[PDB]
């Protein structure tokens, strides 16, 4: 605070005679006020001289103090912290087509006043108030008996509004009575909290500002810099977002981090989503659709909030914080840079240091599978190897430089000193661990360690972050090389006590045990990771999941039974019929039930044979063959409308958004669709078709579920035309053939005799090596997941991700540079001389094809035609070369 | 190590003449049993002929230092016979050759070498137990020919100029000295 | 290979972004990711793209998409919401800019496009013009232009390309005569289907399609007066090249046995000089190709030659459409998206006069003062006579005035060609 | 870069005609020749390998290696190409081989050892001005210090090439040039009395010394592209080929004349051990069938004799294997979909199959046994104990296919394909006969 020029910093290259150097021009005040009162985290502060009368109406918050001096703030050791009032949000959108604004429809509140985190919180909780605003997606009225019906069936409170206007202005009143202090839901940060914002902006709500905890009458003027005035705007409540870049961090199970998915995988409960749509327009009449979606929005808030409260997010991060002495806010909602930063910011400058100014083995794995950690990898290599920026003698002129390790003369730093630390620190609550007795402590331990041992492990985004205010890429350079001699040993101890590395990285490996019982497979784990602590005293890996099966295609990619379930592959419900969903299940059951493979593989051949049977004979209902689609847009407006079968359907009964079911009769595979309840009847005659069904729907997922000769067996024949008669014939060399003979004064059609000359015969070699590149150029690619297999010119700019939304396959230029030159070299061979007399030469014809040739050539016929026609053969390749040589 | 160095073996060939006078006669070292039986049958290779020399001279107590190096011969010849008796003698020689190597090759200070770093004493300066200068040394030094701080004191007391003592040929040396690595320097 | 397109695809998004930066004056937090729901206003550049993977042939304002690059929106391809624009005209390998906003979450609505700026005009200084002034000796610069096929569908007859020859050495004579391929068209029926006739002329016959050409074209081509400075600039189609994927890497003046006294190969695309005028000569038929999708009376009652010349002077390349269009496999555009570096306006320049050969009606026109230039093909597929380019250029004069002066400490001066030439469409 | 810039430079990076592969190469390749100089050089590398676990002399290893040199990779020739193959192909190795120490350890090896190879097979005044790109002695200076520089140099000979007879070393040494330097540049050398000296002069057994440094030299450069490699992993087109020359370092016959002696004595292990399993289980799952059927496949098993093999074996209702085994074992044998004749398994291919558990026979049992099995089976196969031994030595470092090759070669005196060693082993019957 200065009289005259407060928002003017001093430039660090200040031109000046008596020095050439300033730091500190750029500092934050929260910053300084936290490094030179030696803050560290949320703790109790002794504020003295505090101003009880000066601050009038300036907050959300009951009590307003000031002070005069930041010295008079003081940092207590109090361990305990009082109880936290926690608020659940979810949030149902709509977005308007006219203006693409996302407009808010409902609000579930559930609120937990006596959080605390000293205790172990108790699985499902019930919130202390539960509240549900809704307001009128279409209209301004909504359908007749809603409220009393709501009350009926709905728990918690349902409050009806007119508009969005009075149902925002009640949501802000509520939420300054409640006064919560962490906000909980998912994906608020990145989508909800936005679309609140702004919704809250257009609607010009006087109480805007009680989502925080400042009270403002006015918006910044300037409202990227959007989430800069957010996160100011929701100040003093901790936006606790699951599905954020932390809360990713503590699920690494997760594909999808879906809120169904998270649920599932952290609670073990299932939980089918309702696919939401207030455009719909039965939203404005039908009043249980509405009440349905209420109840999925209430059971979102709990399930978000629940889970929120089982992955210990709070806990960890508030010990994340109170270990590296950043914001709360700044671990829940951020990376790991700030956390990287605040813990070098105060260990350089308590020492009066000068800071900066601001490959998988894919298959079905049978044997135990065990998720390794290497997250403790980095901090080990930096403690053992005392890698720190005074002790390591790099050139800061050629940053790329690898510099050397320090000899062990030298003496410790500070950051290896922060390492250590943590280490016995971790160590100190492990031993008493194995004292206590009351579960409440013990499972404190748990919150204590582990978050120990994630700031350890995020230690390494201090430096190995480019943007970083300490990065160093020689200490960088050298601690990576150090981690993957490392990960080398591990792989070859590994198969020194005979386990192999079925995928790993500087994160994590899972190792294949051998061992078909869980005892047996956690014995050898712990095993090595006896092995692996004493080849590397430090480094302390641990056993993070258990695989009995694995059907494994990536790191975040697999279908797995956990030992303490399907993950990544259940999306695609819609399009698939019962019938398909009732075969892969029985298949995936049968498969991972305990029987014998060799039985439990006939169970399943017995079932798929009987299936086809059944399917043949169509004695199967008509129900379980109906495929579901929804209309995006209009269907005579549809583009490509001749090829999926709802549009037929759709205009045989002649809008979008109306679903339509359909089965596939016994002309094109669009056209024979049939409406499912026309099919239903029988004295229309209509039979579903068994070859669609079992070749698209049945085989498809399960062959996904049940996972010189040789370069061209995949390249295309050379089709010549004859200039005379116009015989059109393939042409293989000098062999035998019905429509050329290779004679003594060159290439001879046999439907007219006529011979061609050279110039016939390269004119047309070159016309079809022109066609397969324009063809190559065309730039066709596929997707390599059998189920969504599409044909594509278009290339996103990540060019490996298919354009299917969220499909998971690695897509590939159809005509490869594998193809296309092999396809090439094929046409080389062709018109090798060598290879012609040695007939050596790829078949064009097949022994049932009806043009095989009756009159088979000798070898003696060949070499004499080869060596009388050796001109024509040396233009015929050198016309292929000019093009193979480019 | 075997074949020795081309050095390695003009050393010896340089120390051989010397190694009788001195050792054999003038220290007269193994004149004692105890201390023949404790530095040279250790470096002698076969067990059976340092066992019949210990016995022999038992037997004959102070036998001089150049009669026990005869009988390590003629002990040798009387036991190691046959075919395989030239590679005893060859053995015996090599034997012989690592020990007049190990009492008279120069035995350096290992570490004052090493390190750019490490201090050595000045020349000229006064050993404070004796006295004596460090004096440059030329072929005919013995340690009874370097100076002591009190008999240059008594000659100064006569003349008092520096060039007037027996010091100044030593220092005549060192100028000598410098003068020819100035002149190589240039 | 596909990382490096989708590098080149990344890299025309991001250049383009910061050409929009520049010119708006706009800091790059305006820039940020289309297809992730936001609270406010965004700005943003991307690629067109049919809003689905497999598309019918033919498209509409309300079936499009913008790519975003790889750290604007780490490869997502968002649809387009147009409704709030009434006049607009995009098409597939675009790389544009938008101002809007995506609350749906699924629409990118745009309220206002950013045109790309064109690219600022070559310019030169009065020594170089008074150089050319010395050079032209008065009189005017002389340029003829002609595209190919040079010979009919159902014959081998050059006899219009002879009587064009005798024309240029005596009535015309022109300074530079630039000629286009296809010169031995790979497409052509008689050659396709291999119907080449023995030619009692030819002492002893073609074998090849090189020797085709070098017995059909280089006897004929070395009639040229050596006075007259010509030109080859070839197509994708030439069976003579090995070069089969545009940009095309030039002939070879030795291989086709042409005289270095007047005969010059050069790649196709290229960008050069003739005296003062800065030339684009690229060889792959984009006023046919670009298939734009309009929006509004003013554009749709433009003419379709300007819209598409004012596309290829902003789209910074010679050839903006992606993917490459395809002849159904007979032939097609042939794009090498490897190498889209190098079909860009040469040093950002965009040409005074810009030569694109199509296979439309012939036509020259200036549009955004750039004198762009379709010769048409020098004969028609059935023998009657075809087009070919005349261009005469007053010669510079600085007192004139009609070279305007750029202000500067060092004084340089704009060429102002649609100012000075004259184009005839001649049928040849 | 024009072609005639890229002569000048490799004819400058080509003034000797072995190299250091100092300089990395420049130009364009086609992804073809990328591959097949690399497989070239890799098969030379492996079968340097194999001789060398063998331990043959270096004269047997030269000798063997003489007739593959003149196959894949030419030596000793003024073509532009082959010497254009050896850089690029070195080079795509060192992209191969840098991912882990054991792998690199191999490279660099096993590239010192070809580089001994090649070495010693120029000529003396090629050998002279490779030296020179370190003063060669002449002949009279040589002639002077003759028995000084042997007696220096015998006792290197013997330990390094193995030449424990006199006459040998006396001839080897008539031959060798030596090299005349400061001992200043040879100090390692001299601590060990390995260099003659005289006059401040080392008289350098050279190609140790060119060995070494070759080998410290090559193993800097290895670290370095491990450095610069997630740079390269960028490109689509060179990652799986990367990878699988990485991880490669890892009727007569009807339904019944194969279940016989004389026909499956030939077999290999994973073979013996599939058709031990199909027999007592009447059935093998997916993967045990597949490689199985390729396997048969490839020694002549025509589709119609392998389907009624496969019937006969599971002994289950036709009908069953009709609907569900006919299609799939049609298919293996390219009559059905796509009609592609689909490859019988290689070693690489049957190993990067997922671990076989309970049931499942598949994959190699030389990874997949525990040693206790692999004992009682070789010793039902007549292997003595030594034999036993080395062959468990083979298989714990993660040899296991030169371990395969061990056992067969043991068992009827580098195979990393069961049909090879099928055929091997016919082609020894057949001759035996
Ligand atoms: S090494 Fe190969 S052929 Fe031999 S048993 Fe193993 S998998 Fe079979």
């Amino acid at each position: 605070q200065t009289p005259k020029s407060s928002r003017d910093t001093i430039p660090s290259d200040l031109s000046s005679d008596t020095f050439y150097h300033v730091f500190g021009g750029n500092s934050n005040i929260f910053e300084s006020f936290v490094i030179q009162n030696r803050i560290m985290g949320p703790c109790w502060l002794d504020i003295k001289g505090a101003d009880f009368n000066s601050i009038r109406n300036a907050s959300h918050c009951a009590v307003e103090v000031s002070v005069d001096k930041p010295q008079n703030i003081t940092p207590t050791t109090t361990k305990t912290m009082p109880n936290l009032r926690c608020l659940s949000l979810s949030i149902q959108t709509l977005m308007n087509p006219k203006e693409n604004k996302q407009e808010i429809v409902s609000i579930t509140l559930s609120a937990y006043r006596n959080i605390s985190l000293d205790s172990p919180i108790p699985e499902n909780i019930k919130p202390d108030d539960l509240c549900t605003l809704v307001r009128p997606p279409q209209s301004t009225s909504f359908p007749l008996g809603l409220a009393a019906l709501a009350k009926q069936k709905l728990p918690g409170r349902v409050r009806l509004f007119n508009n969005e206007k009075a149902m925002l202005s009640c949501f802000c009143a509520m939420l300054k009575v409640e006064d919560p202090d962490v906000i909980i839901g998912h994906r608020l940060q990145n989508v909800y909290l936005d679309v609140l914002a702004h919704r809250m902006h257009d609607l010009n709500i006087p109480t805007f500002s009680s989502i925080g905890r400042r009270l403002r009458r006015t918006w910044p003027e300037k409202f990227n810099m959007n989430h800069f005035f957010i996160s100011d705007i929701c100040s003093g409540r901790l936006i606790c977002d699951i599905a954020n870049e932390m809360g990713q961090s503590l699920t690494p199970k997760c594909q999808s981090w879906d809120l169904s998915e998270m649920y599932q995988v952290t609670c073990e409960k299932e939980h089918k989503p309702l696919d939401i749509d207030y455009q719909n327009p039965q939203y404005q009449n039908d009043v249980n659709s509405m009440t349905m979606a209420l109840q999925e929005n209430i059971t979102n808030c709990m399930i978000s909030a629940e889970v929120s409260y089982r992955i210990q997010l709070l806990t960890l991060t508030k010990q994340l914080t109170n270990l590296a002495g950043n914001a709360w806010a700044q671990t829940l909602g951020g990376t790991r840079a700030g956390r990287n930063e605040y813990i070098l910011l105060h260990e350089f400058s308590r020492n009066g240091f000068i800071v900066p100014d601001k490959e998988p083995e894919k298959g079905l794995h049978k044997n135990y599978v065990l998720v390794m950690d290497f997250n403790s990898l980095y901090p080990s290599i930096i403690q053992e190897f005392n890698i720190c920026f005074t002790t390591v003698d790099r050139n800061k002129e050629d940053i790329d430089e690898l510099p050397s390790v320090p000899p062990s003369e030298v003496d410790q730093g500070v950051l290896p000193r922060l390492l250590a630390n943590l280490v016995d620190r971790r160590r100190e609550v492990k031993k008493v661990m194995k004292t206590e007795t009351d579960p409440h402590k013990r499972v404190q331990c748990d919150i204590r360690q582990q978050a120990l041992k994630l700031t350890a492990n995020s230690m390494y985004g201090c430096l190995g972050y480019v943007n970083s205010r300490f990065y160093a890429k020689p200490l960088a350079m050298l601690v990576t090389n150090k981690g993957r001699e490392i990960l080398m040993n591990t792989r070859q101890l590994a198969e020194s006590m005979n386990l192999l590395v079925v995928y790993g990285d500087t994160d994590s490996v899972m190792i294949d045990t051998g061992c078909d019982n869980y005892a047996d497979a956690i014995k050898i784990g712990l095993g090595f990771k006896r092995l692996v602590n004493e080849r590397y005293r430090l480094l302390e890996i641990d056993i993070d999941n258990v695989f009995k099966k694995l059907l494994l295609h990536a790191k975040k990619k697999y279908a797995a039974l956990t030992v303490n379930e399907v993950k990544g592959l259940d999306m695609k419900r819609r399009e698939f019929c019962p019938l398909s969903r009732d075969v892969s299940i029985h298949v995936l059951n049968t498969i991972l039930s305990d029987k014998d493979p060799e039985e439990a593989l006939q169970e399943v051949y017995d079932y798929l044979e009987d299936i086809r049977i059944k399917v043949e004979t169509n004695n199967i209902r008509i129900d379980k063959y109906k495929i579901n689609m929804k209309l995006s847009k209009d269907p005579k407006a549809y583009p490509g409308g001749k090829n999926m079968p709802a549009v037929q359907v759709a205009l045989r009964m002649r809008k979008a958004g109306s679903v339509i079911t359909f089965v596939i009769t016994k002309l094109s595979v669009a056209e024979r669709a049939h409406a499912l309840n026309e099919v239903m009847i029988k004295s229309n005659n209509l039979i579903p078709d068994p070859q669609y069904y079992l070749e698209k729907q049945i085989f498809a997922p399960v062959e996904r579920l049940l996972e010189d000769v040789e370069r061209f067996k995949d390249t295309v024949t050379l089709e010549l035309s004859c200039p005379s008669c116009d015989k059109r014939f393939p042409f293989g060399g000098i062999v035998s053939s019905n429509y050329y003979r290779v004679s003594y004064n060159g290439l001879q059609c046999k439907h007219c005799e006529q011979l061609f000359t050279p110039l016939q015969l390269t004119s047309q070699i070159e016309h079809s090596i022109r066609a397969h590149i324009s063809l190559y150029y065309a730039g066709w690619l596929q997707c390599d997941d059998s189920t969504c297999g599409i044909v594509t010119r278009q290339v996103s700019v990540f060019g490996k991700r298919c354009l299917n939304d969220g499909c998971t396959g690695v897509m590939r230029y159809k005509y490869s540079d594998k193809q296309l030159y092999n396809q090439l070299l094929y046409f080389d061979s062709l018109f090798d001389c060598e290879k012609n007399k040695k007939q050596e030469l790829k078949p064009i014809y097949l022994p049932d094809d009806l043009d095989y040739p009756k009159e088979q050539l000798t070898e003696s016929s060949i070499k004499a035609l080869t060596e009388q026609n050796r001109e024509l053969m040396e233009t015929g390749r050198s016309v292929v070369q000019k093009y193979l040589n480019d | 190590k075997r074949p020795y160095h081309p050095h390695l073996a003009r050393s010896l060939e340089q120390l051989k003449p010397f190694f009788v006078s001195i050792m054999l006669e003038e220290q007269n070292p193994w004149e004692d049993d105890q201390h023949a039986i404790q530095t040279l049958l250790p470096a002698l290779y076969d067990k059976q002929l340092i066992d019949s020399l210990k016995k022999y001279w038992l037997d004959n107590p102070r036998r001089s230092s150049k009669e026990k190096w005869n009988d390590i011969d003629q002990i040798a010849t009387s036991l190691f016979k046959g075919p395989k008796q030239d590679s005893h003698i060859i053995k015996l020689r090599e034997c012989k050759e690592d020990l007049v190597l190990m009492t008279l090759y120069p035995k350096l200070d290992v570490e004052v070498t090493k390190q750019t770093i490490h201090l050595l004493k000045a020349p000229f300066c006064i050993h404070p137990a004796t006295g004596n200068v460090c004096v440059p040394i030329d072929e005919s030094f013995a340690p009874e020919k370097a100076p002591k701080l009190i008999d240059l004191q008594t000659e100064m007391e006569k003349n008092n100029d520096v060039s007037l003592t027996a010091l100044q040929p030593f220092i005549n040396q060192f100028q000598a000295y410098v003068s020819s690595l100035l002149k190589n320097e240039l | 290979n596909l990382q490096e397109a989708s590098d080149v695809l990344d890299d025309q998004i991001e250049s383009f972004t910061k050409i929009i930066q520049n010119h708006y004056k706009l800091s790059p937090n305006d820039f940020a990711d289309p297809t992730i729901q936001s609270q406010s206003e965004i700005y943003a550049v991307g690629r067109i793209v049919p809003d689905s993977p497999t598309y019918d042939k033919f498209l509409n304002p309300e079936s499009l998409s913008l790519e975003t690059s790889r750290m604007g929106g780490v490869g997502r391809r968002v649809r387009l919401d147009l409704s709030q624009v009434n006049e607009l005209s995009f098409f597939l390998g675009q790389i544009v800019a938008f101002k809007g906003k995506n609350a749906n979450g699924d629409y990118f609505t745009v309220n206002s496009i950013l045109p790309l700026p064109y690219p600022n005009s070559p310019v030169s200084t009065s020594q170089e013009l008074q150089e050319f002034q010395a050079n032209l000796e008065g009189s005017s610069l002389k340029v003829i232009v002609t595209c190919g096929p040079y010979f009919a569908n159902d014959n081998f007859s050059l006899e219009l390309l002879q009587e064009f020859i005798d024309s240029i050495n005596n009535e015309v004579k022109p300074h530079v005569l630039i000629m286009f391929g296809p010169f031995i068209d790979i497409t052509h029926p008689l050659i396709a289907s291999g119907k080449l006739p023995n030619f009692p002329q030819f002492k002893t016959q073609p074998k090849t399609l090189d020797e085709l050409f070098l017995k059909l074209f280089t006897p004929i081509l070395k009639t040229i007066s050596p006075h007259i400075q010509t030109v080859l600039i070839p197509s994708t189609k030439d069976a003579i090249s090995n070069h089969a994927a545009y940009p095309q890497a030039s002939l070879i003046r030795k291989a086709l046995q042409l005289p270095k006294r007047n005969f010059k190969c050069m790649a196709n695309p290229s960008s050069f000089q003739i005296n003062e005028i800065y030339f684009g000569c690229s060889n792959v038929d984009t006023f046919k190709d670009l298939k734009e999708v309009i929006k509004g009376g003013t554009t749709s009652s433009r003419y379709r030659l300007d819209r598409v010349s004012e596309h290829i002077l902003q789209q910074r390349r010679y050839y903006p459409i992606f993917p490459g269009s395809i002849r159904t496999h007979i032939s097609g555009a042939d794009l090498d998206v490897s190498y889209l570096g190098l079909t860009e306006f040469v040093g950002g320049f965009s040409p005074d006069i810009m030569i694109i050969p199509s296979e439309l009606q012939h036509f020259a026109r200036v549009v955004q003062n750039v004198v762009v230039i379709n010769p048409g093909r020098f004969i028609r597929a059935t023998g009657n006579r075809g087009s070919y380019a005349q261009i005469t250029v007053q010669c510079p004069d600085l007192e004139d005035g009609k070279l305007t002066l750029v202000e500067g400490e060092e004084p340089v001066y704009l060429h102002n060609v649609w100012k000075r030439a004259r184009v005839d469409l001649i049928a040849s | 870069s024009s072609s005639e810039e890229e002569k000048k430079l490799y004819a400058r990076l080509y003034e000797s005609k072995l190299s250091f592969y100092d300089l990395p190469p420049q130009g364009e390749i086609t992804l073809e020749q990328f591959e097949i100089w690399a497989i070239d050089r890799l098969k030379i590398l492996l079968e340097i390998e194999s001789c060398l676990s063998r331990n043959k002399s270096i004269k047997e290893i030269e000798t063997i290696i003489k007739p593959q040199f003149q196959k894949l990779l030419p030596f000793n020739t003024e073509s532009l190409e082959d010497r254009k193959k050896d850089y690029y192909s070195h080079f795509i190795l060192r992209l191969c081989f840098c991912r882990s120490k054991e792998l690199r350890e191999k490279f660099v090896r096993a590239e010192t050892f070809l580089f001994k190879i090649r070495f010693n097979m120029l000529t003396s005044t090629d050998q002279t001005k490779f030296v020179q790109s370190l003063q060669f002695i002449s002949n009279e200076e040589k002639a002077e210090l003759s028995h000084q520089l042997y007696q220096t140099v015998s006792a290197s000979l013997q330990f390094q090439l193995n030449l424990n007879e006199e006459h040998q070393r006396k001839q080897y040494f008539q031959q060798e040039k030596f090299i005349k330097l400061p001992f200043e540049n040879v100090i390692e050398l001299v601590g060990n009395r390995l260099v003659f000296l005289k006059d401040g002069y080392a008289y350098l057994q050279q190609l140790n010394l060119l060995s070494n440094e070759f080998a410290s030299k090559l193993n800097q450069e290895l670290i370095k592209t491990y450095q610069y490699l997630p740079r390269l992993n960028e490109d689509d087109r060179l990652l799986p080929i990367l990878n699988h020359l990485s991880s490669g370092y890892t009727d007569e016959i009807n339904a019944q004349s194969v279940w016989s002696e004389e026909i499956s004595s030939n077999y290999p292990l994973c073979i013996k051990n599939l058709m031990e399993g199909l027999k007592k289980n009447h059935h093998l799952r997916y993967y045990g069938r597949q490689q199985l059927s390729l396997f048969l496949k490839g020694i002549g098993l025509s589709a119609d004799e392998a389907l009624k093999f496969w019937s006969e074996a599971f002994t289950m209702t036709m009908e069953k294997f009709n609907k569900e085994y006919r299609y799939s074992f049609r298919h293996n044998y390219g009559l059905e979909g796509n009609r592609i004749n689909y490859k019988p398994w290689d070693c690489h291919t049957i190993l990067s199959k997922p671990r076989p558990g309970r049931g499942d026979y598949h994959g190699c049992p030389f990874r997949d046994w525990s040693h206790e099995r692999l004992s009682a089976e070789l010793r039902s196969m007549k292997l003595t104990q030594a034999q036993i031994i080395s062959v468990l030595d083979s298989c714990q470092k993660g040899e296991y296919t030169i371990a395969c090759t061990k056992v067969f070669e043991m068992t009827h005196n580098h195979i990393a394909h069961p049909n090879l060693y099928f055929e091997r082993s016919r082609q020894l019957q057949k001759k035996q006969q």
